């Protein structure tokens, strides 16, 4: 009988039957239905009658079982007395020669904090005063303590009965087996006795002595219990810069992340931390101790650095461990992050050296070039390293492989003015075999800026200019680029001037030069030719032309703040980006009142009628996410009764199977068809059910992408900013205004709120409230705001859309 | 009696350089145990062959691995043990950063907070001294 709540009639029958097995099974079936929480008092006389005196342990044990989980509730066969049918003949049970029945009886009897059993539990310590097992003596210290807990904090429970009444706790210390139920409030002499016992311990018993009294002067003295306290005590005597090298903490710690890569990744972190405490700049974070595994002697054999190499990773162990490991290389050794990121990047970025680090997918290659290159932009020393490695990247000599390479290096030159003169000659080489945009773009920029340095350019450019591949974006990049630097410093059959001619043709003009350009018609609609066409005031010469622009870098460009940079090593970053970091007539009148922060729905129940409505009961219901914190409890609604009855309200619950409308309120009365009527007290909305939750800009952005929010409305009374009406109203449809999606200035400055919720509707809810408050001569519609809304199938989107207008209720009875 | 157990050991002068069951190469000076270096794996001291300028270690292999003994550290610390704190300071220009702070801490443990203050690179160790 797993859980069957109607079966009590059969149990009575089964409980006495003249067959002992049946009786045991019955009583067992009662236990299992109560434990789940089901019907049990009908049976009581039957249950109690067979078992009572006997020394036959199994039925007695079963009855003994049922007296610690419901004795108080059941009363057919027990009623209320001092020597109840729980203990009257269980004084026999306590005083049987078999330890088990006595012991069991003692154990339940003393366990209860019952006051209708207080006297019978007190000399119940007799059953276990003699200690036939470790179990008997432990059973005794726990039972005396449980007696002490049960209203006997004074002389009824404190001395000895004949050996224990609160003194097993003392005795246990010096006896062969220990266990101290003495944790609080008990004899001082036993506490003292436990200390002595630390030495003459029994190990289970030591965990009991130890919860009470901890800290040792020793190293130990033995056993897991003492050992477990000991690592706590050690952390005290050296708190300083974490544990560093984990103590006896290490054993539990592995299981704490049994799923399976995460342990190594964690372990790797600690091992890296431990090596050294470095400068602790941007991603140079290694704490713990400065010297404890050093770094870098030149006589150390086979050195520290061997372990450091693991941390430099491509994936060399698996991805979770990889992400931890790349950060960890950066963390022990660099200048900041820059130094060790360049080494690390050199390995990752595409080459002709190894083909286990090159790939023909263009974005990844490109990104890897940008990561290597960002290190230079960060720190100078890296410029010198980066440029020759970049030329190796080029040497791959696939159209695309060159292409990616050329694209970053060209950015580097914008930063690094006439420093990378050397690269230009390498960069031209792979520009001729071509099937893509990227190669043309980049090459034309290097060869263009670099012209003073070289003289090749008609020849290199011209094979490509009459070759094909994909050429949209090529136009833009060649347009600003081709002439640049020194007015007449090249010549192969086209000097720098031919280049300016070319540069202009490629931009949007027409001219025979480099055997004509591939295309002329520019990239995306805004860019066009014209700016540059106007430009080249002084023909490709460092002055105030293309050259200027080329040998200068747009805004601030420093660090790895992503200003001509990309922020570490490209593969590690994907993982970091991913991390969102999300945090019968009846009359009612009613108002909601709050006194001393108690929120209640006031209801007055009125019988305007002369007719009888007796049988009157009042209930507030649990609909779904609405709940009663206590229904109105008066038996009112009688002939010409006016009553004030208070129903307390909650807003947060779990969905019930009954209707999901406004608030259900139920009054009952006389009638047999409609004994229960549902009638209303004032408004509560569907919107309550939504649950508020919040987003950060990353979670908002991810969800924006994840599912559409095209749906918009413009809501009146969003004249005001985010903070005022809009927040308060948004709150009531369990929403909250978080992070921005705005871009403010002297022409821009709609207020933008990123909203989130996680509705109990199987959807989230998100929105952006844009408040069109004029920051221009031509506003949208002046003050008002357009709320762009969604939910996960946009079923709550709509709630956001209208619950940001207005919202107010009041009455004054 | 020395803290780190001696799995195997060797005498270089009256100083005992030994391996430990922690994989630590330590040296005994003064009845104090200092760690000269950390061994990454389990290693045994074959002997010290002046020719190679090395201590020859062997793993499980009947082959050679070599650790040169860090004499400058050892001499700084040995001098400290003898209570020749000044003498150990002469060694200090050839004790690097964190090692000067450590050797300083050795000097200090033996005694004389001030001489330890001059050698300690780290300002914090100076500040406390």
């Amino acid at each position: 009988m797993d859980s069957e709540p109607p079966s009590e009639i059969s149990l009575k029958n089964d409980l006495e039957k003249g067959d002992v097995k049946s009786k045991t099974e019955a009583l067992k079936k009662v236990i299992i239905m109560i434990l789940n929480g089901e019907k049990l008092p009908g049976l009581l006389m039957t249950i109690i009658r067979f078992v009572l005196p006997l020394q036959d342990h199994t039925i007695k044990k079963l009855l003994l079982v049922f007296w610690e989980i419901v004795p108080k509730t059941t009363p057919d066969g027990r009623l209320l007395h001092e020597m109840i049918l729980v203990c009257d003949a269980y004084r026999k049970d306590l005083q049987h020669p078999n330890e088990f029945i006595r012991g069991s009886t003692l154990r339940f009897l003393c366990k209860l904090k019952e006051a209708e059993l207080l006297e019978p539990l007190m000399p119940a310590i007799r059953a276990c005063l003699e200690h036939r097992h470790s179990y008997v003596r432990r059973n005794a210290v726990l039972a005396i303590y449980t007696i002490y807990r049960n209203f006997e904090h004074l002389i009824p429970d404190a001395p000895e009965l004949i050996h224990d009444f609160l003194v097993n706790e003392k005795d246990a210390s010096c006896k062969r087996n220990a266990f101290m139920m003495l944790i609080h409030a008990d004899q001082d002499r036993a506490l003292d006795y436990l200390s002595t016992c630390i030495d003459q311990v029994q190990t289970f018993g030591d965990i009991l002595q130890l919860v009470i009294v901890e800290l040792i002067y020793k190293v130990c003295h033995a056993n897991p219990s003492e050992r477990a306290r000991f690592i706590r005590c050690i952390y005290n005597l050296l708190q300083s810069s974490s544990p560093a090298v984990k103590y006896e903490a290490a054993g539990t710690l592995v299981t704490l992340s049994s799923a399976p890569t995460a342990i190594k990744a964690a372990a790797q972190c600690y091992i890296d931390l431990i090596i050294k405490e470095s400068d602790n700049n941007v991603k140079l974070i290694v704490l713990d101790r400065l010297v404890e595994l050093k770094e870098h002697p030149a006589h150390e054999r086979v050195l520290q650095d061997l372990v450091m190499d693991i941390l430099r990773v491509l994936s060399t162990p698996d991805l979770e461990v990889r992400k931890k490991t790349l950060q960890l290389a950066l963390d022990l050794v660099s200048s900041r992050n820059v130094e060790e990121l360049v080494i690390v990047l050199k390995k990752e970025v595409i080459k002709t050296n190894n083909v286990s680090e090159h790939e023909d997918t263009d974005k990844y290659r490109q990104l890897l070039v940008r990561t290597l290159h960002s290190c230079s932009v960060r720190f100078p020393d890296m410029a010198a390293n980066v440029i020759p490695v970049l030329m190796e990247f080029l040497s791959d000599s696939n159209e695309a492989a060159a292409a990616d390479v050329l694209e970053f290096v060209r950015e580097a030159i914008q930063r690094f003015d006439n420093l990378r003169m050397l690269i230009v000659e390498k960069m031209l080489e792979v520009f001729h075999a071509i099937k893509s945009v990227k190669i043309y773009r980049g090459a034309l920029w290097i060869l263009g800026e670099y012209c003073s340095t070289k003289e090749d350019i008609q020849s290199v450019m011209t094979e490509v200019r009459r070759s094909l591949g994909e050429i949209p974006i090529v136009e833009s990049e060649i347009k600003k680029e081709a002439g640049e630097l020194k007015p007449e410093e090249e010549i192969t059959v086209g000097p720098v001037q031919k280049l300016v001619t070319e540069m202009g043709t490629y931009a949007t003009q027409s001219a025979l030069s480099s055997s004509r350009p591939t295309k002329k018609e520019e990239d995306r609609p805004p860019l066009r030719g014209f700016l540059l066409d106007g430009d080249f005031f002084v023909a490709a010469s460092l002055a105030t032309t293309l050259t200027k622009i080329a040998l200068r870098y747009v805004a601030l460009v420093q660090e790895k703040k992503k200003q001509n940079s990309f922020v570490a090593e490209a593969m590690l970053l994907m993982a970091t980006i991913l991390h969102l970091g999300k945090s019968d007539p009846v009359y009612a009148e009613a108002y909601v009142h709050v006194n001393q922060y108690d929120i209640v729905l006031d209801v007055l129940v009125v019988n305007q009628t002369s007719d009888t409505l007796q049988n009157c009961t009042l209930e507030l219901a649990t609909l779904g996410d609405l709940k009663l914190v206590e229904k109105p409890s008066p038996l009112t609604l009688a002939p010409h009764d006016f009553a004030n009855i208070k129903a307390n309200v909650k807003v947060a619950s779990t969905e019930n199977g009954i209707i999901f409308g406004n608030i259900v309120y139920d009054v009952s009365g006389a009638a047999s068809d409609r004994n229960c009527v549902v009638l209303s007290d004032i408004h509560i909305d569907i919107m309550d059910y939504i649950q508020p939750a919040t987003c950060t800009d990353a979670e908002f952005r991810q969800m924006w992408a994840e599912f559409e929010w095209e749906n918009k409305v413009t809501v009146n009374t969003n004249m005001t900013d985010l903070n005022d009406y809009l927040q308060h109203i948004l709150k009531s449809t369990n929403m909250k205004c978080l992070t921005p999606e705005k871009a403010l200035s002297g022409y821009c400055g709609f207020m933008a709120a990123n909203l989130y919720a996680r509705s109990i509707f199987g959807e989230d809810a998100l929105a952006n409230v844009s408040i069109e408050k004029p920051v221009h001569q031509g506003p949208d519609a002046a003050v008002t705001g357009h709320i762009r809304i969604r939910a996960k199938s946009q079923g709550m989107a709509l709630s956001l859309g209208d619950k940001i207008n207005l919202s107010q209720k009041k009455t004054s009875l | 009696e020395i803290q780190e157990i001696v799995k195997t050991g060797l005498w270089v002068g009256d100083c005992f350089i030994y391996t430990s069951s922690v994989n630590r190469l330590n040296y005994y000076v003064g009845g104090e145990i200092v760690t000269i270096a950390h061994l990454d794996r389990t290693m045994y001291l074959l002997g010290y062959i002046p020719k190679d300028n090395r201590l020859y270690l062997g793993d499980k292999e009947l082959n050679i691995v070599s650790y040169s003994l860090l004499v400058s550290v050892l001499e700084y610390q040995t001098a400290v043990m003898r209570r020749d704190f000044s003498m150990a300071d002469k060694v200090l220009p050839t004790i690097p950063k964190e090692q000067r702070t450590r050797v300083a801490h050795f000097l200090e443990k033996q005694g004389f907070k001030q001489q330890a203050l001059t050698v300690s690179t780290d300002p914090e160790h100076r500040f406390e001294l």
